[PDB]
């Protein structure tokens, strides 16, 4: 089950980096 | 499946549509108002015509002065105690009438101005005249901007309207046309018009108007008449701030299906420029575009029609769109650089034709609009 | 026959239109001349005292801006001399054989003070 | 005027990018919040990683902060650039 | 009615500072136009020696000019 060279990436993150990247878009 | 969002198309002339168009204007019209503190202006009905004169829209269209409306004929639709009584009443003898100041509701909210019979005699008479020229076919389209009235009823003047002209100019129309349809795009219901016509298939009313708590309150969905008239009172309810395009896809069908449906031989279509972004009592958001889109989409039908401008509370937007309006009558769309008119310095800023809109919120949903037109497409199934 | 009219309205409906432990009285009341004799904060809200001076001054000059010191010393000012004055009331009432400053209490006082 | 009144969400441009300015800045000066940015940093450069890799680091990032605390699974597509944000707070749990 | 913002219990306050401890009830709108007339005396003084610097605003300075010229002099704010 290994993802090769892999296309969607996760960015797991409590509330300060949401809001950030909310503030972002 | 029936509301479909569309992008506001811009406004093309049919060049095979060419109408003859009558003009119906009284140089004294202007010259009566309502009060001091007053919205309603009679004076917005000469800058609008100061703007057909300085476009040069004179040259293609035949402007009439009609015949002031006698005591009588205004009796067609309403009582003769409620004509006797605008006829007598002034500012001066307002105290030796006060019975009648709360029975035909002149006092309040509908001022005693001293030209009041002489302003309704005007307007009365332009409606009626321009459904009689429709009628002897002297004319396709009969412009009467001096009428409008449309909330006035049998026996009272309510929402800055005493006679109403509008059923006078239908039931002249419906001398010589068995089906005679009404559209009214004033923000307001027109319940006098509709009320009027309520029991009676011969006169389909559809008005496209605000209907929350504002006036005059009648304008419920549900509301599609009684009688022989069940199903031929058509009326729209909207939210505020309704743009172009949502009033455009939320019109067209509706009137689409009306004229295959009902199919009428004559149409009234009350141009009411409260409509109109930045009005002081209208809520909605159309610009000039928008509210002349809907005279431009009942002008391809070829029915012979008359124009009359109701509403309209800042003087210098339903001019300019009673001045578009017209034009687009004319097949011609005039160019967005305004004519040095002697009221010119109204149309600040940019003092160009356009009508700008507000940046508000569209709070018309396209669900609700789809159910409102989804309903309203059932009720005129029964019209065939 | 007298008439009047009071509906003050030509026609109707305007609105649908287009356009437990009690202390006895005065314990409490001494009390409070207490705090309010051995406090010395200023005790007519100040806010609605500036204004009483701006609808006030606008008569002698309009647009006359006054420092903050200033409505501050027009309020010590106004408690002082009412302060003065209702001192002389409780003198000019508890004359009369009474405890309750009335209206004609202070209409002499300011007479004998000769600020009339 | 220049926008006809369509410009109206710029009117708050300072304010808005001044907020994200702080919250940047608490983003890097916070206990519990700059190691989850450093584990982001050590999945974004180390790429070809299978599922199990991706759950170890779902709860090496939960074992950071508290139990009662929200996560947000941000996902980016590089094809696209298409941001996918998904509420899982005290889902995994 | 910036007047009727001197409210009741304020005037209640100013008689209990004064000692009083039955208020009529007639005093407090008896006490409004006395105090009334009073600012509209300082505060006319007050202006006249604003209007003679040519000055637009006020100040406490002359406030505390205006009552020294009544009488009343007031220490604490100046001159
Ligand atoms: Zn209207």
């Amino acid at each position: 089950g290994i993802i090769q060279n892999r296309s969607i990436f996760n960015l797991f993150a409590n509330t300060n980096i949401y809001i950030f990247f909310r503030h972002w878009t | 499946m029936v509301y479909e969002a569309t992008p506001f198309d811009p406004i093309t002339v049919k060049p095979s549509d060419k109408r003859r168009v009558a003009y119906f204007y009284d140089a004294d019209v202007g010259n009566y108002a309502y009060g001091a503190g007053h919205p309603m202006k009679p004076h917005r009905i000469r800058m609008a015509h100061s703007l057909i004169m300085n476009y040069g829209l004179y040259k293609k269209m035949e402007i009439y002065r009609a015949k002031p409306a006698t005591k009588q004929e205004m009796c067609q639709f309403h009582t003769d105690e409620y004509i006797d009584f605008l006829s007598r009443v002034t500012p001066d003898n307002l105290e030796m009438f006060k019975r009648e100041s709360v029975k035909f509701n002149v006092g309040d909210d509908c001022p005693v101005f001293d030209g009041l019979y002489e302003y309704c005699s005007i307007s009365g008479g332009g409606s009626m005249e321009g459904a009689a020229r429709l009628n002897r076919g002297k004319c396709d389209v009969a412009v009467n901007y001096a009428g409008g009235l449309h909330h006035a009823k049998k026996s009272e003047a309510s929402g800055f309207c005493y006679l109403n002209d509008i059923v006078l100019g239908i039931i002249e129309l419906l001398r010589y046309h068995p089906r005679v349809l009404y559209i009214d795009i004033d923000v307001h219901h027109g319940d006098g018009v509709e009320e009027a016509f309520y029991t009676t298939d011969r006169v389909m009313t559809c008005s496209f108007h605000k209907y929350g708590e504002f006036f005059p309150g009648t304008g419920e969905l549900r509301d599609i008449g009684v009688g022989a008239g069940k199903n031929y009172a058509v009326n729209v309810p909207l939210r505020d701030g309704i743009d172009d395009a949502t009033y455009r896809s939320v019109f067209e069908p509706v009137i689409k299906k009306i004229m295959e449906w009902y199919q009428p031989s004559a149409v009234v279509l009350q141009c009411g420029g409260d409509s109109l972004s930045g009005d002081r009592l209208g809520c909605f958001n159309l610009s000039m575009e928008g509210h002349a889109n809907c005279v431009n989409y009942v002008k391809s039908f070829g029915i012979p029609m008359m124009v009359v401008g109701g509403g309209g509370y800042t003087m210098r937007n339903v001019a300019r769109t009673w001045c578009f309006e017209t034009g687009l009558l004319n097949n011609v769309v005039l160019d967005k650089d305004l004519p040095y008119n002697e009221y010119y310095e109204y149309y600040g800023p940019d003092y160009k034709l356009s009508v700008r809109p507000s940046n508000m919120f569209n709070v018309n949903t396209p669900e609700y609009l789809d159910k409102v037109m989804t309903n309203i497409f059932a009720n005129l199934e029964n019209t065939k | 026959a007298r008439t009047k009219q009071t509906a003050r309205k030509s026609t109707g409906g305007k609105a649908p239109r287009k356009q437990p432990h009690r202390y006895r009285p005065g314990t409490v009341a001494l009390r409070e001349i207490r705090r309010y004799q051995k406090s010395t904060e200023l005790l007519i809200r100040k806010l609605p005292f500036q204004r009483l001076v701006r609808e006030i001054a606008q008569d002698f000059k309009t647009d006359l801006r006054f420092q903050s010191s200033a409505v501050m010393a027009l309020q010590e000012a106004s408690e002082a001399y009412l302060v003065a004055l209702f001192e002389d009331t409780n003198l000019a009432a508890i004359h009369a054989k009474r405890v309750t400053i009335m209206p004609k209490d202070i209409q002499l006082a300011r007479r004998i003070r000769g600020e009339r | 005027q220049a926008y006809n009144n369509k410009a109206f969400k710029l009117y708050t441009i300072d304010k808005v990018t001044q907020s994200l300015v702080k919250h940047a800045h608490t983003l890097m000066t916070d206990a519990k919040t700059a190691e989850i940015m450093a584990l982001f940093v050590k999945d974004r450069n180390a790429s070809t990683t299978s599922a199990k890799d991706q759950i170890i680091y779902r709860l090496q990032v939960r074992s950071h902060m508290s139990n009662t605390e929200n996560m947000f699974r941000i996902e980016f597509d590089k094809r696209t650039l298409h941001v996918s944000i998904q509420y899982i707070a005290l889902d995994d749990l | 009615d910036n007047i009727q913002g001197i409210t009741k219990p304020a005037i209640r306050r100013l008689a209990r500072r004064g000692g009083v401890k039955r208020i009529s009830g007639l005093i407090y709108e008896e006490t409004r136009g006395v105090l009334k007339v009073f600012l509209e005396n300082v505060i006319r003084d007050a202006v006249t020696y604003t209007e003679h610097a040519k000055r637009k605003t006020v100040t406490a300075m002359d406030v505390v000019y205006a009552l020294k010229r009544q009488g009343r002099t007031l220490y604490g704010f100046g001159g």
